[PDB]
């Protein structure tokens, strides 16, 4: 699980 | 510099019928964020809240992204976890530390009035603290606008926890902003001193509100309440809002500015 900012 | 806008979600800090919180943890810098998460499927408002928020005890909001129906905030990690944690049941906690926590719930909830918002839920288990245990006001999901354009607006929705709720918001229809949440706050200590909540609500109906307004601290929690701490309780938490003592006098009370704990 990962997110861009 | 590439790789520096990704973050690796490593754990779970809290899920609810609402989304999830998750510790996030940035590819190249190490940087640790907590990303609130949640699908679309009232955002508007507490995005337009938290990008007002700059305060030492408040958590910090760095910004959003979306991807569609998800929403991404990214806000200050605070690594301590709740305060509802640091609280012993039935026992509570050394009275300077419970102390320390209570100035800065205070510098806090001046901060917030000082800019016209009204937190609405404060309790334990959304206060948060930082690696050095400094105590950071957080989810402001319930929170609004009583002061703009320096014009007080009267609140009447009830919200928040019932144990921290005032009376007034199970009483009248409408009411003003702040002296709700120095009730709350007055909770919070109680239950920092003690270890429990004093009733399930503040009504006449509730047995344990009744013997608090007659005035029988004998009974538990307030006799595990040392004598300055409980003459505080007794000024904060008074049925009559207009008579409830304001944060400036607060300041001013005898166990607020009693010197108790050393520093770190």
């Amino acid at each position: 699980a990962s997110v861009s900012a | 510099v590439p790789f520096v806008e990704d973050w690796d979600l490593v754990q779970t800090l809290g899920e609810g019928a609402y989304g999830e919180v998750q510790l996030a943890v940035n590819r190249v810098t190490e940087e640790a964020v907590a990303v609130k998460i949640v699908d679309m499927k009232n955002i508007k408002k507490e995005i337009c809240i938290n990008k007002m928020l700059n305060h030492e005890n408040v958590v910090k909001f760095y910004g959003h992204r979306r991807e569609g129906n998800i929403q991404y905030l990214f806000l200050e990690y605070c690594s301590g976890g709740e305060l509802f944690d640091r609280i012993e049941p039935d026992i509570g906690m050394p009275e300077p530390d419970a102390q320390r926590f209570f100035h800065q719930l205070m510098a806090g909830v001046v901060y917030l009035h000082g800019i016209g918002i009204t937190h609405r839920d404060i309790k334990p288990e959304n206060l948060l603290l930082d690696e050095r245990d400094n105590l950071k006001i957080s989810d402001f999901g319930l929170a609004t606008v009583f002061r703009y354009n320096n014009r007080e607006r009267l609140l009447n929705k009830m919200c928040g926890t019932l144990p921290y709720v005032a009376p007034e918001l199970l009483k009248r229809r409408e009411f003003h902003a702040e002296p709700v949440d120095v009730w709350s706050c007055g909770i919070v200590l109680t239950a920092m001193l003690a270890g429990e909540l004093p009733w399930d609500q503040p009504s006449d109906s509730c047995q344990e509100y009744s013997d608090w307004k007659e005035k029988k601290t004998y009974l538990n929690p307030w006799k595990k309440i040392d004598s300055a701490p409980l003459a505080l309780l007794h000024k904060i938490l008074v049925e009559n809002p207009s008579a409830r003592i304001t944060i400036p006098d607060i300041k001013k009370d005898r166990w607020y500015n009693k010197p108790l704990k050393k520093g770190a």
